[PDB]
């Protein structure tokens, strides 16, 4: 029963290929729901159309800045940040879906896929989700990005919502 | 003839480290923020009538990542040491950054100059007596600059650089 969401990944415009994430909403719920809502668009904002700003290979592809465009903005459904709900889940290896931050209490809309583990992110981040189909597209992604994530085309969510 | 130097700029996130060096290498300033990862710059200056490359490294104020925080700090020959007059954890923060690097470098004597940011603010919270007092304790020199007007960021830079030759000499 946990929900589905896709993105449709562009390349300057281009269809690259589509993600899939199944979201924690058994474990996570408000993290979870934060992230399927944003998916959707359906409280008149969200992640489509916004870019994964910051690519650095062997660590993780994130992305989400839908307000400044320009890796220091987002907001969440519930004001413009909500606190860490938990820390169940780990950052364990390529695919974890977790939520990117200013410190402490600072989740918003940003958040990163993890190409590697990620471990001494637990406990600091939020995981609420993990990739299902597509880590391909994932990987192609993070052939984008640069050591000091600037990416080399413009990566983004042309489309995306719920699965089913 | 010619040197080459390792300057490598420290201090809280959001002080001005990145638009300190933008304005030494590139002549301009933006207000966007572009949070650093890390960044590198060489440019040749005339320090002095001495010709030099700079090699810059810009570093993002984090204190998550202290491998590559300790490995910066034995490469670098000089760091600024950077705050903003209007954000007084960042100056709180500055002792932090002269001891770790006293400690990687294993010494007392590291080149070294604090740096006072944003001096074109009007909403200054650190008064200039305390970093003025500061540094002297320290033995280094202070430098009030503004990336925005270009206040005093060559004086920045060029000040590490003697701080460089003079603890060359001993
Ligand atoms: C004082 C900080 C602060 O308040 N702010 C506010 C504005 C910034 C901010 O937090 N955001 C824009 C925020 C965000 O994106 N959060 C990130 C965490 C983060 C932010 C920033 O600005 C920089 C860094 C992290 C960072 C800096 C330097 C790093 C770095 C991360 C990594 C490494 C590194 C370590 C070891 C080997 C290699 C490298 C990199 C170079 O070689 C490839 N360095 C260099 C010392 C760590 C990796 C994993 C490579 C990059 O991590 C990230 O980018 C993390 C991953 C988890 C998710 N996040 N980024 C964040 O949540 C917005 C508002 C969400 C600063
Ligand atoms: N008014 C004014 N704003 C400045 C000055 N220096 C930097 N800023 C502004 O402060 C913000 C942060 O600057 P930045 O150089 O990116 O800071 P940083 O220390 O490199 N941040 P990081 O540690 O994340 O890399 C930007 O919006 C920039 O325009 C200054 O002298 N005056
Ligand atoms: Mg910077």
């Amino acid at each position: 029963v946990n929900p589905t969401v896709f993105f449709d990944i562009a390349v300057d415009g281009e269809p690259l290929g589509r993600v899939s994430f199944e979201l924690f909403a058994d474990k996570v719920p408000k993290t979870a729901e934060n992230f399927r809502a944003l998916s959707t668009g359906e409280k008149g904002f969200g992640y489509k159309g916004s870019s994964f700003h910051r690519i650095i290979p062997g660590f993780m592809c994130q992305g989400g800045d839908f307000t400044r465009h320009n890796g220091t903005g987002g907001k969440s459904i519930y004001g413009e940040k909500f606190e860490d709900e938990n820390f169940i889940l780990k950052h364990t290896g390529p695919g974890i879906l977790s939520m990117a931050n200013a410190g402490p209490n600072t989740n918003g809309s940003q958040f990163f896929i993890c190409t590697a583990k990620t471990e001494w992110l637990d406990g600091k981040h939020v995981v609420f989700g993990k990739v299902k189909e597509g880590m391909n597209i994932v990987e192609a992604m993070e052939r984008f990005g640069s050591r000091n994530g600037k990416t080399s085309k413009k990566i983004t969510i042309a489309d995306c919502g719920q699965l089913e | 003839s010619m040197t080459e130097y390792k300057l490598v700029v420290v201090g809280a996130c959001g002080v001005g480290k990145s638009a300190l060096t933008i304005q030494l290498i590139q002549n301009h300033f933006v207000d966007e923020y572009d949070p650093t990862i890390e960044d590198s710059y060489r440019k040749q200056v005339v320090i002095d009538g001495e010709t030099s490359l700079l090699d810059i490294l810009d570093t993002a104020g984090q204190e998550e990542y202290s491998a590559m925080r300790d490995q910066y700090m034995r490469t670098g020959e000089g760091f600024l040491l950077v705050f903003a007059i209007n954000n007084t954890k960042s100056f709180e923060d500055i002792h932090h950054y002269r001891e770790q690097i006293k400690r990687v470098k294993d010494s007392e004597d590291v080149p070294m100059v604090l740096v006072g940011n944003k001096s074109d603010l009007p909403s200054r919270t650190v008064d200039t007596k305390q970093a003025q007092d500061l540094a002297r304790s320290y033995g280094i020199p202070f430098i009030e600059t503004s990336a925005k007007t270009r206040q005093g960021v060559d004086d920045a830079f060029y000040t590490l650089v003697r701080e460089i030759r003079k603890h060359k000499e001993k």
